[PDB]
This record gives structure tokens, C-alpha cells and sequence, in this order.
């Protein structure tokens, strides 16, 4: 049906673009990490995303056989939970990069004698352990069933009729991945705009630009993925309701993987001089 | 004090203008004959092989 | 490959290197500013005031300023003026109390255009593109009694007004920051200060607070 | 006065039979005798090492007499010896002053000199029992900016300054020997000879001079220029030098024959010249511009033979090893490279 | 047991 | 520039104590730090090796794992520390600096030495073992290795040191071919491959003493047996 080939055509179209961008914003931005703190809040984001990049073709592939795996067993239980945990990292990063620039235009006078480049390694190793703390969950509860019908075999999620401890995971991935960033989001920009246009020598247009485009952006492609997701998780496997979700599950997923391809676009464009800095490099 | 600035300036003339010269022909081949001459030890001029050069990498 | 000391060597060269890069993060932690003037433009009493070439050091609400002040050159300009080309900011000096007088070398020319002519040098310089200027006009208790006794008339003579302070401390000002030709790059502050003040420290700390927040607001690409 | 205008009038005849004796022994151009010989090829040369550690503009450099070792000044404060062959660091010494324009070593190899923009020139001296770079003498008796110092012997110096004269020095005592006067503007560079009888300086009002250091008076005086003088170097033989102007132009003259031999420039070329030097057979001249890479010159046919383009910012210091294998470059992208 | 696929 | 050491007393066969060297007089941070030990009546040997910034330690195969090295920066001292003392462990102990750069002078000063009394590898071989001579003549010494010393790198790495009674090693030539600093141009070395020789062209009465011969390629130091030089 339909929401098939219009997910295999985004999938198509951000595997292509984001892995070049990807690979070309990290190869600039490693040879920068030495002298800019700036390079390395940026540096893990690119790795994030190009691995996420990277783990398209196993979806791809996927769609096209009707939701078969023959990979096995381990890599069922293996695959997924890392797939999620880049996601998840993406996200943190971006969150964390928000911080970062609301404490720069904010208190400036402290972050010129007491800030350095360790600082920024420390926040992302937190950000990674807070995303693999994440998605620790996805590593237990994973089985696979097989078809003694007409062949076929099955990821998925069984819980042993236990439906307090799915809703209760998902609750959490739900408020520990949407909601937070966002308004941690939200909040430093519009202060940042607040503080930056109150005197006239910060006064600029260009702050107004990315920040609309960043928020707008995330909010607009993030939030179809998470309400069927926690609108999946409430019901039960029995419904037509459920069956109708499933319909439109691969569109969702193609349409908060754009965001991997929009990120680091803003990078580039937004950026002084990057041709001159992929000159030097 | 302008006329001993003046006297210094014209004794400094007298002093400059009367040295000994030669033609421009004598002073060009004098370069061109050291530069034939010393031209066989310059590495930079030839290149050198790579067996006996220190900066090889 | 290497001896049993060639990888002493290379050790010493990981130590010094490594001290090099802790010492070069450190140089960062500190604020520069350039002082510029005409000699008997107030400099000394500013130098005093907010505490080859003299250096002075001073630390204001944890901010650490390293004051460059070059008036004892008496050389080229423009043969050792390219050495401050990423300083903070240039602080700025201009005796109002001195449109009467004229200079010693010739009785033409007064000590006010040479000021302006110095001012448009330092402000139109290719090296000092996006620099901030942080103009001082000093001694204006003076400048208050003798324009009473004299007319503003001799400095310029295509002014017109009341012939009061507050008019010719503004003309003053204006004629002085119709100099710039920039007016979107570059930002300048004017400020009137007497022999006895207290709040300059201020005016200077708000001015590289200033600078420091958008240098950073730059860094990030968010400018 | 009248006394005046007649000793003017007596300057401005002298100058005339100046100007007729000079013409008077020209008798040939450099160019129809050179014209007749095998130009040089087009030169490659390829960046053998690089040298990180500078965080500022790197503004003197300075080789040493085994051909192994050079000095590196910058403004962050740290002067810093190398080791070209394994690109290690052998010494790093912070300066009082970080306003630092030039940098000499002594051919012995005893000791290093530095200075700028504090009228004092500052001793280093390497080989000490307590195992540091301590200081040794501090020359102040300027009143302008140091713009270049080289070392005669291990206790004589000679600096140029921009108080318009320069000055001979004594390291054990500490006073002037000798006080060369005659400019009119800045002095930016001074080249000694080989054999150390005399030497050249170059200032800022268009003109060159030559001064013999033991008895203490100019003897020569060239002009042809239209702007500032940066660069000046001896020929390897001792009778000739080359010098190099902000009007992007360099000319070549004489000593014997105080005449202009010849001119380098291109229409293409509008920047202005930091640093010239020669080969060791005094075959090419290789000169530093401000438009990012340096070119060399075949010294004879005034012929473009090929350009070292491999910097980001201005060059602002180019040496080569008294070995002639190697060539030394500076930016101020606060990097060091070595050409072969 | 549910159908979930590769991602969510 | 002095190094001052002590803490050597009399042990039982089981036991431990700890010695200490203090410097006073140059950089203490930037010069690597030895030990040598030389048995009563016999010859002398090494024993350990720490580097400045603490990054680098060597020991030796006949104490590893028995003794410590440590050394304080900000107090200027070099410990040494011992846990179970054999039969053989009965000597005197010197201190050793040294410092290695492009043209350095590593084992320049030896200081003095301390007393401890109980109750593959290069080898050095020189035959010659005792000399009479005459003030006024020449001497001519030789030192024998098992493997050729020359580094591809152009360097040879020799060393030669004199021992007078009652006093301690002093530096005479590094590198074979290289002149100490505080020493008479009489000395002068020469060799090549596996066979080095030290001359003295002119004898004076300062000249008596025990000579020796060591090796740098690789760890460990060995050394050879000393040439007596009788009057």
C-alpha cells in the first residue's frame, strides 16, 4: 500500500543525503576539535547521526519483506537497542548544545575564566550514559516467535501478560524523551532572543532565523513518532484500531528520521566561512 | 645651529664623492662568473637524490 | 627504531608541549585594551584613575584587564600599529579644554584638529574593521569656566547656538562621532569625565561585557 | 640665510657631479650580457616538516651554523628552539616582553638574542651547569623600536633601531662602541658581510647605506626606491645585495659600481615585501609577500622560476641553512615550514 | 506478543 | 650543584631499610635520575632508571621486583626502597643524573655514595687489568664490546670514566669522540665497530687511578671491568 513506497522514498532520500553530509561535517569539525570548543559539542552529533544513517538499509530491506528477519535471534535482541540509543544520543546532544548557548549569553563573565574543553567531553559522556540508561529496557524484553504456518519469523515485545511494567516504560520513554527537551529547548531560545535583542550592539537577525527553524523543525517531525508510539503502547495486541496504527508505522518512523538529515545541514549553512575551513582541511 | 647641519651635510658630500668606480660589465660578469662557479654544490638548484637527503620523510 | 635516547627526547618534546598548551589557555583568561591619546589629552589621570611601552594589570568584578599604553613610541605609525590587531577594544582620549589653544610648532593649526585628524587615522584603519572605540572627553569643569570668557567661535566657525555648556559639550560630541563611516560594523561610546569620578571602571566594564558577549554570540554561528 | 642657500647650492652641485659620475660608468645593462644563458627550469619544492606549538603571529627565525637547529619568535610570549631533522623542541623560553620583532643566534652557538618594541636587546645564554636558559645582558641605550640584530663574534652586536641610527654594542661591559648616524626615517633591516668588515642597512626614507664597522662613518649611499625598505641581504660574495620595498618591487645593486643592476616585479603583484634571501651559489632569490606565498627569482634573468604556496596568512620571516638544502618559512598562521 | 517492528 | 645521599646501615639477612638523595643546586625537574652500585674490591653495576615526569622506570633483571623507585619533584629528593636483602646485595651506592637532548651530556655528576653491608645483555671485556707508567709518556687503553655500538642514526654510544682512590667517577668523553666540560685537552678517544681506544698523550700525577668503559644502545647499562693505572 501507499504509506509503504512513500516510506521507502524518504528512506531513500535521507540515507543519501545525510550520509555525505554526515561524513563531510565530521571530517571538517576533527580537525577543529583541537583548538574550538565549539567542534566537539558538534562532533558527536555528526557520529550520532551517521551511525543512525548507517542502520537504514536493515529497515529498508525489511519493509520490502513483509516484516521478515533472518538475521536470527542475537542480532533481534542486539540490533534494535543500539539503533534506539542513537536517537536517543541525537536528541540529548541537541538538548545539551541549547544549554551550552544559554549559559554562553547568560552569566558571561563565568564562562570566560572557568570554561575549557572538558567541561564539553563530560556533558556527552552524560548524555551517551543517560541515553544507554534509556535504553537499557529494549535489551531484556525482546523475543522472537516463529511461524509454523507458512514460513515466517517475528520480532517483537513480550511482556508475560504483565501490562504495568510496558506502560510504565513507556510513560518514561515517552516524558524523558519528547516533553523535556523540548521545553528545555523552547525556554533558552526565547531567552536567548529576550536578552540578545534588549541592546542594540547584539542586535541581530540571524538568531531569530535558526532558532525558528530549529524548533519548528524538531517539534514538527518529532511529534507524529511519539503520540502513535504511546498511542500504540496503551492498547492491546486485539483491536482495529491497533491494525489501522499499524498501517502507518513506517511513515512515522520515515518521518522522524528526516530529522537526522535536516540537522546538520543548519550547521553548514549557518556557519562562517565553512568553505574556507574545508579548504584548509 | 642650520649652518652646521648644512656644513656637515656638504662635508659628509665631499667625503662620499671621491671614491673610486668601475663599468657595469666588470661587476656583471664577476656575478655570473662566482655564480657558474659555486652553481655545481646547490642542492636547491638540482635536486639531490633521495638516498643522501636528511629532510627525506 | 629510535635509541635509548632519542625517546628521552621525544618525551621532553610531549612536556614541553603539553606546558605550552596549559600556559596558552591561560592568556585567554585575560581582557585587552589599547590606549590611544594626544599627550595632554588626560591620559595620565584615566591611567590612575582606573587601576617603550607600559603595561598595567587591574582586576574589576573578576574580569582581568591588560591595559596597553603606547604614547611614548615617538615613531611610524604604521610600522608597529598591525601588533594590536585583535584587541578588545581602544580607549580613547580628547581635551575639550583645548580649542583655544594652539599648537608649538605652528600657530595655524590648534590642538582640537589634530585630535580629530588623529581620531579619523585610528578609527578608518584596515586593522581595526570591527573594533570597539571607547571615546573619553576630559576636563570639563575647565572647559565650563573658560566658555564664558571666550567664545566657541575660533575651533568652529560655522556654529551657530546659545553658546552655553550643555549645547557646545553636545556640538563637541557630534561633530566627533560623525567621524566614523561605518555606523553598522563598529560601535562607539562617548562619556564625560572630570579630574574626580567613580564610575568609569563601570562604563568600561559594560562596554567589554559587551564586546565579550557578541564575540561569543559570533563564535557560535548564532550571529 | 645666504650662508644657507649657498651651501644648499654647494649640496645640489655635488649631488649633480654625484649624478654624472654614476651615469658616466654605465656603459652596459645587466640584461643584453645575461641574455645568452641557460635559464633555470621550473623549481618545485614540496613541505618536508611542519612545526605546531605557536599560538600567535610568528615574526622572526633565525637558522644556526650546523644547519640543524633554528629559533622561532612569536608574540605569546615563548621563544622556542627546534630540531628540523625529527621535529622535536630542545629549549622553550618565555620572554619578559611579548612584543617581539626579531630574533639572532650566535654562530658559536652560545647564545641567543631577542627584542622589540621595549628599546632593550636581550642575551640567552643556552649551555649553563644549572640545566635552564637564564638571561644574560640586557642592552637599553635606544629610543625607538629594535627592528633587527645580528651577532659579529660572542661579544659584539649590532642593532637597528627606529630612533633613526644604530649602534654597536660590547656584551661583557654593556655600553655603545660605536653610534652609526646619517638616515632620515625608520630603519627596518641590516645585513652583515661575510668577512665582517662592513655592513648594509636599509631605511624607511627610500634609501640603503653601507658602514664600516671598526672606524665608524657611512661610505656609500643608494636611493632609487619610491616607499619603505623591509628587506635587505648580501650576495654570498660580498659585492653585491639585494633589497625589497612595500611598492612590491626589488632591485639588485652593486658595491664597487654604485649603480642599480636590476629590477624584480609583475604587474600581477600589489602587495607589499617582509623577507628576502638568497642560495648558497647565489642563484636564486626567494622573497616573502603579504598576497600569502612566496616566490623565488632567478637573481640573474629577473625570471618568475616558481612559488611556495602553502601558507594561510601573511609570511613574515624566510631564512636559508648556510648547507643550502633546505628553506625556512613563517606565517603569521603561527606555523613553520621547512621546503626542499 | 506484538508486532513491533525495527525502531519502536 | 650537589647531590647529597645517605641512609645506608648494617641489616640482618632479613630486613629492609630505604635510601634518600637529595639535590641542591640546579633543576631538579628536568634531569633524569640513576643508581649504580659497585662492589667492595670488584667492579661497579647498575641498578634502576626513572625519567622526568615519572613516565619511564627501568629496573634491573638481577633486582627486578625486589626494590621501589620514587621521587619527589617539589621537595627536590629521589627515595629508594628495599624489602628483603640477600648475601650479594653488600656495596656502595652512587646517584646519577643525566639529561638527553641534541647535544647533551648524560652522567655528568656522580656525587657521592653511600654504604650498605649484609651479615642477550652486551657484554664489556677489557683484558688489560694493570699498567706501570711514567709521568711525561703516552697511555693507550682499549675497550672490547660483543656488538657493534653505531647506530644507523650516525651515533656511537660510549662512555669513559675515571675512578681515583678515595673519590668518586667523574665524566672524560661521551659519545667516544666528544670532550667533557672541566677536564685538559690530554685525553682524546677514538675506535671503530667493536674496538674503541682511549689515549693520554701527556701523564701527570692526577692521572692514577681506574678507568672503565660503558655502553648506551640498550637497557640494561652494563659495564666492564676497570684498567688500573699504577705509578
Amino acid at each position: 500500500r501507499v504509506p509503504d513506497i512513500l516510506a521507502l522514498v524518504i528512506f531513500a532520500v535521507v540515507f543519501l543525503v545525510g550520509v555525505l553530509g554526515n561524513a563531510l561535517v565530521v571530517w571538517v569539525t576533527a580537525f577543529e576539535a583541537k583548538r574550538t570548543i565549539n567542534a566537539i559539542w558538534f562532533l558527536n552529533l555528526a557520529v550520532a547521526d551517521f551511525l543512525s544513517c548507517l542502520a537504514l538499509p536493515i529497515l529498508f530491506t525489511s519493509i520490502v519483506q513483509h516484516h521478515h528477519w533472518p538475521f536470527g535471534g542475537a542480532a533481534c535482541s542486539i540490533l534494535p537497542s543500539l539503533i534506539l540509543l542513537n536517537m536517543y544520543a541525537s536528541i540529548l546532544l541537541l538538548a545539551t548544545i541549547s544549554a551550552d548557548r544559554f549559559l554562553l549569553v547568560f552569566k558571561p563573565i563565568w564562562c570566560q575564566n572557568f570554561r575549557g574543553a572538558g567541561l564539553a567531553w563530560i556533558a556527552c559522556a552524560v548524555a551517551w550514559g543517560l541515553a544507554l540508561l534509556l535504553t537499557i529496557p529494549s535489551f531484556l524484553y525482546r523475543v522472537v516467535r516463529e511461524e509454523y504456518f507458512p514460513p515466517k519469523v517475528l520480532c517483537g515485545v513480550d511482556y508475560s501478560h504483565d501490562k504495568r511494567r510496558e506502560r510504565a516504560v513507556a510513560i518514561v520513554r515517552l516524558v524523558l524523551g519528547f516533553l523535556w527537551p523540548l521545553l528545555t529547548l523552547t525556554i533558552c531560545y526565547t531567552f536567548i532572543l529576550l536578552r540578545t535583542w534588549s541592546r542594540r550592539a547584539t542586535r541581530s537577525t540571524k538568531t531569530l532565523k535558526v532558532v525558528v527553524a530549529v524548533v519548528a523543525s524538531f517539534f514538527i517531525f518529532w511529534l507524529p513518532y511519539q503520540v502513535t508510539g504511546i498511542m500504540m503502547s496503551f492498547l492491546e495486541p486485539s483491536s482495529p484500531t491497533f491494525l489501522l496504527l499499524k498501517k502507518l508505522d513506517s511513515l512515522c518512523v520515515s518521518f522522524a528520521y528526516i530529522n537526522c538529515c535536516i540537522n546538520p545541514i543548519i550547521y553548514v549553512v549557518a556557519g562562517q566561512g565553512f568553505q574556507g575551513r574545508l579548504r584548509k582541511s | 645651529a642650520s649652518i652646521a647641519q648644512a656644513r656637515k651635510l656638504v662635508e659628509q658630500l665631499k667625503m662620499e664623492a671621491n671614491i673610486d668606480r668601475i663599468k657595469v660589465s666588470k661587476a656583471a660578469a664577476d656575478l655570473m662568473a662566482y655564480c657558474e662557479a659555486h652553481a655545481k654544490e646547490d642542492p636547491l638548484l638540482t635536486p639531490v637524490p633521495a638516498s643522501e637527503n636528511p629532510f627525506r620523510e | 627504531t629510535l635509541s635509548a635516547e632519542d625517546k628521552a627526547a621525544v618525551e621532553r618534546s610531549k612536556m614541553i608541549d603539553r606546558n605550552l598548551r596549559e600556559d596558552g589557555e591561560k592568556a585567554a583568561r585575560e581582557v585587552k585594551l589599547l590606549l590611544l591619546g594626544a599627550g595632554e589629552s588626560g591620559k595620565s589621570t584615566i591611567v590612575k584613575q582606573m587601576k617603550g611601552i607600559v603595561e598595567t594589570h587591574f582586576t574589576f568584578k573578576d574580569l582581568h584587564f591588560k591595559m596597553f599604553d603606547v604614547g611614548g613610541q615617538r615613531s611610524e605609525r604604521k610600522k608597529w600599529i598591525h601588533c594590536f590587531e585583535g584587541v578588545t577594544a581602544i580607549i580613547f582620549c580628547v581635551a575639550l579644554s583645548d580649542y583655544d589653544l594652539v599648537l608649538a610648532e605652528d600657530e595655524e593649526m590648534n590642538r582640537m584638529h589634530e585630535s580629530m585628524k588623529l581620531f579619523d587615522s585610528i578609527c578608518n584603519n584596515k586593522w581595526f574593521t570591527d573594533t570597539s572605540i571607547i571615546l573619553f572627553l576630559n576636563k570639563k569643569d575647565l572647559f565650563e569656566e573658560k566658555i564664558k570668557k571666550s567664545p566657541l567661535t575660533i575651533c568652529y566657525p560655522e556654529y551657530a547656538g546659545s553658546n552655553t555648556y550643555e549645547e557646545a559639550a553636545a556640538y563637541i560630541q557630534c561633530q566627533f562621532e560623525d567621524l566614523n563611516k561605518r555606523k553598522d560594523t563598529k560601535e562607539i561610546y562617548t562619556h564625560f569625565t572630570c579630574a574626580t569620578d567613580t564610575k568609569n571602571v563601570q562604563f568600561v566594564f559594560d562596554a567589554v561585557t559587551d564586546v565579550i558577549i557578541k564575540n561569543n554570540l559570533k563564535d557560535c554561528g548564532l550571529f | 640665510g645666504s650662508e644657507l642657500d649657498q651651501l644648499r647650492q654647494e649640496a645640489e652641485q655635488l649631488k649633480n657631479q654625484i649624478r654624472d659620475a654614476r651615469k658616466a660608468c654605465a656603459d652596459a645593462t645587466l640584461s643584453q650580457i645575461t641574455n645568452n644563458i641557460d635559464p633555470v627550469g621550473r623549481i618545485q619544492m614540496r613541505t618536508r616538516r611542519t612545526l605546531r606549538g605557536h599560538l600567535a603571529k610568528i615574526y622572526a627565525m633565525h637558522w644556526g651554523t650546523d644547519s640543524r637547529l633554528l629559533v622561532s619568535a612569536s608574540q605569546d610570549g615563548k621563544l622556542i628552539i627546534w630540531d628540523s631533522y625529527t621535529t622535536n623542541k630542545v629549549h622553550a623560553i618565555p620572554l619578559r616582553s611579548s612584543w617581539v620583532m626579531t630574533c639572532a643566534y650566535a654562530p658559536s652557538g652560545n647564545y641567543v638574542a631577542c627584542g622589540g618594541l621595549d628599546n632593550i636587546c636581550s642575551i640567552y645564554n643556552l649551555k649553563t651547569r644549572e640545566g635552564n636558559v637564564r638571561v644574560s645582558r640586557e642592552l637599553a641605550g635606544h629610543t625607538g623600536y629594535l627592528s633587527c640584530c645580528r651577532f659579529l663574534d660572542d661579544n659584539q652586536i649590532v642593532t637597528s633601531s627606529g630612533d633613526t641610527t644604530c649602534a654597536l654594542w660590547d656584551i661583557e661591559t654593556g655600553q655603545q662602541t660605536t653610534t652609526f648616524t646619517g638616515h632620515t626615517g625608520d630603519v627596518m633591516s641590516l645585513s652583515l658581510a661575510p668577512d665582517t668588515r662592513l655592513f648594509v642597512s636599509g631605511a624607511c626614507d627610500a634609501s640603503a647605506k653601507l658602514w664600516d664597522v671598526r672606524e665608524g662613518m657611512c661610505r656609500q649611499t643608494f636611493t632609487g626606491h619610491e616607499s619603505d625598505i623591509n628587506a635587505i641581504c648580501f650576495f654570498p660574495n660580498g659585492n653585491a645585495f639585494a633589497t625589497g620595498s612595500d611598492d612590491a618591487t626589488c632591485r639588485l645593486f652593486d658595491l664597487r659600481a654604485d649603480q642599480e643592476l636590476m629590477t624584480y616585479s609583475h604587474d600581477n603583484i600589489i602587495c607589499g615585501i617582509t623577507s628576502v634571501s638568497f642560495s648558497k651559489s647565489g642563484r636564486l632569490l626567494l622573497a616573502g609577500y603579504d598576497d600569502f606565498n612566496c616566490n623565488v627569482w632567478d637573481a640573474l634573468k629577473a625570471d618568475r622560476a616558481g612559488v611556495l604556496a602553502g601558507h594561510d596568512n601573511r609570511v613574515s620571516c624566510l631564512g636559508v641553512t648556510d648547507d643550502g638544502m633546505a628553506v625556512a618559512t613563517g606565517s603569521w598562521d603561527s606555523f613553520l615550514k621547512i621546503w626542499n | 506478543f506484538k508486532p513491533l517492528a525495527a525502531x519502536r | 650543584v650537589q647531590l647529597v645521599e645517605s641512609g645506608g646501615g648494617l641489616v640482618q639477612p632479613g630486613g629492609s631499610r630505604k635510601l634518600s638523595c637529595s639535590a641542591s643546586g640546579f633543576a631538579f625537574s628536568s634531569f633524569g635520575m640513576h643508581w649504580v652500585r659497585q662492589a667492595p674490591e670488584k667492579g661497579l653495576e647498575w641498578v634502576a632508571y626513572i625519567s622526568s615526569g615519572s613516565g619511564t622506570i627501568y629496573y634491573a633483571d638481577t633486582v627486578k621486583g625486589r626494590f621501589t623507585i620514587s621521587r619527589d619533584d617539589p621537595k627536590n629528593t629521589l627515595f629508594l626502597q628495599m624489602t628483603s636483602l640477600r648475601s650479594e646485595d653488600t656495596a656502595m651506592y652512587y646517584c646519577v643524573r643525566s639529561i638527553y637532548y641534541y647535544g647533551s651530556s648524560p652522567f655528568d655528576f656522580w656525587g657521592q655514595g653511600t654504604t650498605l653491608t649484609v651479615s642477550s645483555d652486551i657484554v664489556m671485556t677489557q683484558a688489560t687489568s694493570s699498567v706501570p707508567v711514567t709521568p711525561g709518556e703516552s697511555v693507550s687503553i682499549s675497550c672490547r664490546s660483543s656488538k657493534s655500538l653505531l647506530h644507523s642514526n650516525g651515533n656511537t654510544y660510549l662512555y669513559w670514566f675515571l675512578q681515583r682512590p678515595g673519590q668518586s667517577p667523574q665524566l672524560l668523553i661521551y659519545r667516544m669522540s666528544n670532550l667533557a666540560s672541566g677536564v685538559p685537552d690530554r685525553f682524546s678517544g677514538s675506535g671503530s665497530g667493536t674496538a674503541f681506544t682511549l689515549t693520554i698523550s701527556r701523564l701527570e700525577a692526577e692521572d692514577v687511578g681506574v678507568y672503565y668503559c660503558m655502553q648506551h644502545l640498550e637497557y640494561p647499562l652494563t659495564f666492564g671491568a676497570g684498567t688500573k693505572l699504577e705509578l
